């Protein structure tokens, strides 16, 4: 009966009543009438026509929508898309949590790009590492003035930037003269670098490694490939 | 300090520390223990924070252990239905094979 009336209601009317309908709990039906982007939106949150919600979003026109929505999407476990929205949002933090949990390089490159974006030094490093990229970690340091720290990495996992880098750090120190403050040596004397001969470089292990990076470590797994990184690793690594 | 420990090419100290801060709660931090590692135990805890078998699967599958994550997931009345890219594809690799150190201890000189 009402439907005959329905033509003979418009804009705003629909809204009020929609709220009534919503009160009725005739959410779907409430959806059908739906009439305000906001109105549609909130209801949409309740409702979850997911795709449908997207169309309403269309171009959302507010990350806040995406943020709100992201939580919702994620709940529905409509991730493929969620990723698209979140990505669309480029809302890195939550998105990272998923991306990381299954794992992914690709995410990492784009993200790397992002990593560059973020404005505090630290996250970006994990990324660089995570990717496996000393190089990236070290380059990053150059901008931030992480210098003592950069040396440790450069030493540990040797890109022998310890030599290069140390000179520069030392130079800062140098600026701030005093001989102790200057501090000096790479192959020999103070440090014996390559003459010490101990644990962050060489070819053979490295060759084995070269491959290693390429295969999946294995134990028993899924399509989501292996790498391990534990006891075993220590042993071969020494070899 | 943990960072120093992972920088260096050795494994325990971070792990006790990991215990002792895991043990001091967490929602975003477990991550620290996992990467340089393969294996994590965090997952036992983690699932409890999540507990949607989702995290548990994503994480799970490779030790050849996707499976328990599914068992619960089913029990619940599952809710997963779509996923995004993420297939383990970034390198947790680097650190210190023989010749050209670590640095537990770092020598220098005033000279």
């Amino acid at each position: 009966m009402a439907d005959k009336v329905l033509p003979t209601i418009p804009k705003e009317q629909r809204t009020r009543v929609a709220h009534f309908l919503e009160k009725q709990g005739f959410k779907q039906q409430a959806l059908t009438v739906s009439t305000d982007p906001e109105h549609r939106f909130e209801l949409a949150l309740q409702l979850g026509e997911l795709k449908i919600a997207y169309q309403l979003a269309v171009e959302a026109e507010s990350e806040q929508k995406w943020k709100q929505l992201a939580e919702l999407a994620i709940s529905k476990c409509q991730f493929s898309l969620a990723q698209e929205c979140l990505h669309h949002a480029q809302d890195y933090g939550g998105l990272l949590l998923l991306a990381t949990a299954s794992g992914n390089a690709s995410m990492v490159n784009k993200l790397a790009e992002g990593a560059e974006r973020d404005g505090k030094n630290n996250v970006a490093f994990m990324s660089y590492f995570l990717q496996g990229k000393l190089d990236a970690c070290l380059e990053l340091l150059i901008r931030t003035g992480r210098l003592p720290e950069a040396a440790f990495l450069a030493r540990t996992y040797l890109p022998s930037q310890v030599s290069r880098v140390v000179k520069l750090w030392r130079e800062n120190l140098s600026k701030v003269n005093q001989k102790a403050a200057e501090s000096l040596a790479d192959p020999t004397e103070y440090e014996n670098l390559f003459p010490g001969l101990k644990e962050a470089f060489v070819v053979e292990e490295w060759v084995k490694e070269t491959h290693a990076d390429l295969w999946p470590a294995k134990q028993y797994p899924l399509v989501t490939p292996n790498e391990e990184r534990n006891v075993m690793e220590e042993a071969k690594g020494f070899q | 300090l943990s960072f120093l420990y992972l920088i260096t090419g050795n494994l325990e100290k971070l792990r006790k520390m990991m215990k002792i801060a895991e043990i001091r709660k967490d929602m975003s931090g477990h991550y620290q223990n996992a990467l340089y590692l393969g294996d994590v135990s965090e997952r036992v805890r983690i699932l409890k924070n999540c507990g949607q078998k989702s995290l548990a699967y994503l994480s799970a599958a490779t030790h050849g252990l996707d499976e328990e994550a599914e068992s619960l997931k089913e029990t619940f009345d599952p809710e997963k239905e779509t996923i995004p890219d993420i297939d383990p594809n970034a390198k947790l690799l680097q650190p210190p094979a023989p010749i050209m150190p670590l640095d537990t201890n770092w020598p220098l000189l005033t000279v």
